[PDB]
């Protein structure tokens, strides 16, 4: 591949698919008419940034020269538009939501949470003070902080309701993640009655980011706080990607891993399987602005593909996150364990310098190692790693807290409640239905069907003191209605027969007043039913209603398997 | 090696490239008649499989000694444990000898440095990886699992001491123990060292017990108890040598008192011994009848 982009060095166009293996984010350069000077860098969603210093591929440089050149005006792009952002959120007032959307578009996905985060920083390191202000005071500094954002929630709770690109839609769920993790901070902080100030833990345990213009370099500009450990931006471009739900699962494992960074020590966060181990360092990274590459080791393994990226890993100072690690052939498992011990002993030892298989060693790199419990409290981890890594368990990820952000994004208003029925739900599905090896309850799936509830909420539309009880009650069980109509299209399909009277019964617990609707395909039907009669087939209504469901999913997956014993009615 | 005067040499299984290079250097070792030392071969065990029959048919000159190391792991194969002189290693029990073994590692050099507290903070560092360590003969009652804590932990204890002290006192010949944001460090240690590893909720509860018991002002005070019940408290000292004279001091013997926990789980653990015991001699009794 390195051959071909060699080779191709010119005609660009036929380079772009390598970039998803050099750059995190970026995906493609956009070129000028000519194809002769990248003006800026698209990422894989389709977002777009333009560069400030156009770049010529064709002045000279050649194939290293040039790509060396856009690293640079990545981060540097970044960096300075990330001022410009700060400088125009510095002057807006918040509850004019117009100047204020107006602003989200101006940037980049990636810099519209971080101008976010600086400021929600410094705000609250205001409101608590130097330490000398009567509780009462900065505890209101905080009601207003807190009420200011829940403010701005709304407005954005309203917005991702109004049609708009995947694009813009990806970036303000993305923000209603964000400031849902900066209210639920302070409103703890409000819990907080002696407070020391800008400096009691209960706020320096959180990631806090401070922004220091008066400093010379654009990079070493922004800082990143957690506890007692400093992180620099690394600005790689991201693109839009993904965010989690900062769940205090989340919050106590960054303060683990920037702890072990800070200790020159790796990750190791351990625990079963889909407890958001492996996303959970990609969030981290992707939070000081890393380039982090997963490996995924239950699969046939390349040892001499691992020998050649350890070298680009110390090289970038990039991050290498190795995925169920220990599900490897135990030969492979003491390879790369070996060859992390040489490189993760180095940088406890801060040399500039990798002896592997010398080599220059980036500070910035970090090695992270997930994996299941070990046998009684133990690690899984190889002897030889132990004693150079810091674990983390990840055993309960916090469901009921992930379900309620991801709905609220999705536009829901009372994903308060709705989150706290979704999920006992699935765990009585998960125990008291035939145990068929092909249902998943796990939070993936769980997401699954948050965010088709989403797109169906799109499709639909909503209906003194005893007045607003009603009005609340109806639009109430309007959202309750979305959920269970993605209940029934997501879910109940993969469900065998026994366990389709089990589920509806369950879900009638949960959502006592509210029902499973029928499928409305009246065009389909008719059409079923017109080629039913000429092939002979007796159009049973549990049969078109399956047709129905296949229909149904095909709108939505590329990807589908019809399953089951034979003779039950799929190839017909 | 170093003490006796002997070429001497090294090697870590578990490359490719060991397995060869060993093969080799230890084989001309022995006309040679040198010393030779592998260590953890039990990381290949698909391998010694070969070492053995090698080794076996290997005669060689009287100053020879192939000296190997591993970790009780069943990999190992018979014939190469009987046909070596094998030796075991097990970590003695008690408080007093979990912190011998911790102060080799916390040197003079370190410890006795400025401010005079700080050597103060290091032995509460070491008495409480003690603790948490000896209730790990005592699973379940010491801990629900068996964690890992082990000697890194310590060191990166250390550093986040350090870390504050520096803080808070860098170049001054004292520190003021209010000034010190205990609930930082408790965290740190806690969650993030020695608490990272626990995935329960009560043994996050235990940890802590002990993290707020010997990590707050109060502990500074002359006159601190550790283990009231037996009149033993916290020594009045500013180096290395003040603390190691109060180690030298105590009992061999440390009771679960000193655990926190009551004495009577003491007869749990000698009674899973004289389980574990009679239970064994009943095996090599039975096949000497079979
Ligand atoms: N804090 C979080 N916010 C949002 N989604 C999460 C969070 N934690 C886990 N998830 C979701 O749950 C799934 C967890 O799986 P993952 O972490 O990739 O596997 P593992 O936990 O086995 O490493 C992910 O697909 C992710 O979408
Ligand atoms: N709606 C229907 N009404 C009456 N008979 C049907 C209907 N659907 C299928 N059949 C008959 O039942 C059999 C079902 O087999 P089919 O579903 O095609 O295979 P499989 O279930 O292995 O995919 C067919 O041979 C067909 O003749
Ligand atoms: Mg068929």
């Amino acid at each position: 591949d390195l051959l071909e982009i060699i080779g191709n060095s010119k005609d660009i166009i036929k380079i772009q698919k390598h970039f998803r293996k050099m750059f995190a984010g970026l995906a493609n350069l956009t070129l000028d008419d000519e194809k002769t000077t990248i003006i800026g860098m698209s990422s894989a969603e389709g977002e777009t940034v333009t560069f400030k210093k156009p770049i010529s591929i064709a002045n000279g440089p050649k194939i290293h020269e040039w790509l060396t050149m856009v690293e640079s005006e990545m981060k540097s792009t970044l960096a300075t538009l990330l001022s410009e952002s700060l400088q125009h959120f510095n002057q807006v007032d918040v509850n004019d939501h117009s100047k204020y959307s107006e602003w989200v578009d101006n940037y980049p996905t990636q810099l519209v949470l971080l101008t976010s985060q600086i400021v929600w920083s410094t705000q609250v390191d205001q409101a608590l003070g130097g330490g000398t202000l009567q509780q009462s005071k900065i505890q209101e500094q905080l009601q207003s902080i807190e009420q200011t954002t829940q403010m701005i929630l709304n407005n954005l709770a309203d917005s991702v309701l109004q049609d708009l690109s995947a694009q813009k839609r990806k970036k303000f769920e993305h923000l209603i993640t964000e400031l849902v993790h900066q209210r639920d901070v302070v409103r703890q902080l409000q819990k907080c009655k002696n407070l020391t100030g800008n400096k009691d833990f209960d706020w320096l345990y959180h990631m806090r980011y401070y922004y220091d213009a008066t400093q010379e370099n654009v990079l070493h500009k922004l800082v990143i706080h957690m506890a007692n450990a400093t992180f620099y931006y690394g600005f790689e471009y991201l693109g839009i990607g993904e965010r989690l739900v900062q769940t205090p699962l989340t919050d106590r494992c960054y303060l683990t891993l920037t702890q072990a960074l800070e200790s020159r020590m790796g990750g190791n966060p351990f625990g079963p399987a889909g407890t958001g181990k492996t996303e959970t360092v990609k969030a981290l990274g992707s939070q000081l602005g890393r380039f982090v590459l997963v490996f995924c080791c239950d699969e046939g393994f390349d040892l001499q593909a691992m020998s050649r990226i350890f070298v680009g890993l110390c090289q970038c100072g990039a991050w290498g996150c190795f995925d169920e690690f220990n599900r490897l052939e135990e030969r492979i498992l003491s390879a790369v364990s070996q060859q992390i011990q040489t490189i993760q002993v180095a940088l406890k030892e801060n040399s500039k310098e990798v002896e592997l298989l010398n080599i220059s060693l980036h500070q910035d790199m970090g090695i992270f190692v997930t994996m299941n419990p070990g046998y009684a409290g133990r690690s899984n981890l190889p002897d030889n790693l132990k004693k150079l890594f810091r674990s983390m368990a990840m055993i309960k990820p916090d469901r009921e807290m992930i379900a309620q952000v991801m709905l609220y994004s999705q536009g829901f208003k009372t994903a308060e409640v709705l989150a706290g029925k979704i999920v006992p739900l699935f765990k009585l599905c998960q125990e008291q239905l035939s145990a068929q090896s092909h249902y998943d309850f796990g939070l993936r799936a769980l997401k699954s069907v948050l965010v088709s509830a989403g797109g169906i909420k799109r499709k639909c539309q909503p209906p003194d003191a005893e007045s607003k009880t009603k009005a609340d009650q109806i639009y109430c069980q309007y959202e309750i209605g979305v959920l269970l109509n993605s209940i029934n299209d997501t879910m109940i399909p993969k469900l065998v027969a026994d366990d389709i009277p089990l589920i509806q019964s369950l879900l009638l617990d949960v959502f006592p007043g509210s029902q499973l609707q029928p499928i409305q395909m009246d065009q389909l039907r008719k059409k079923i039913q017109e080629i039913a009669k000429q092939r002979h087939l007796v159009t049973k209504q549990e049969w078109v209603e399956k047709i129905l469901q296949l229909h149904q999913i095909l709108n939505i997956n590329h990807g589908v398997m019809m399953v089951g014993p034979s003779g039950g009615g799929k190839t017909t | 090696a170093l003490q006796l005067h002997k070429q001497y040499k090294s090697f870590a299984i578990g490359s490719p490239e060991g397995f060869e290079l060993a093969e080799k250097s230890i084989y001309a070792a022995a006309k040679s008649g040198t010393w030779v030392l592998l260590k953890n071969i039990h990381l290949a065990p698909q391998w010694l499989v070969q070492l053995e029959k090698k080794l076996h048919s290997l005669s060689p000159h009287p100053s020879f000694r192939l000296f190997m190391t591993s970790e009780i792991h069943p990999a190992l194969p018979a014939n190469l444990l009987r046909m070596s002189n094998v030796f075991s290693y097990e970590n003695p029990p008690g408080v007093k000898a979990n912190l011998l073994h911790t102060f080799i590692g916390i040197p003079a050099t370190r410890m006795d440095k400025q401010p005079a507290e700080r050597s103060r903070i290091y032995f509460l560092l070491a008495w409480f990886h003690a603790i948490i360590q000896e209730r790990l003969r005592y699973i379940p009652l010491g801990w629900t699992k068996f964690f890992e804590f082990n000697d890194a932990d310590l060191r990166g204890a250390l550093d986040s001491i350090d870390y504050w002290v520096d803080l808070y006192s860098k170049g001054r010949s004292n520190i003021d123990p209010d000034k010190i944001p205990w609930i930082a460090v408790r965290t740190i240690l806690g969650s993030t060292i020695y608490g990272g590893r626990i995935d329960n909720e009560f043994d996050m509860r235990l940890l802590y017990s002990f993290l707020e018991q010997l990590f707050t002002p109060s502990a500074f005070n002359p006159d601190f108890p550790l283990v009231p019940s037996i009149g033993l408290s916290v020594p009045e000292g500013t180096t290395r040598a003040h603390f190691m004279k109060w180690i030298e001091a105590l009992p061999e013997i440390s009771t679960p008192i000193w655990l926190g926990l009551p004495e009577n789980a003491e007869s749990l653990l000698l009674s899973n011994k004289a389980r574990k015991m009679i239970n064994d001699l009943q095996k090599m009794q039975s096949s000497e009848e079979d």
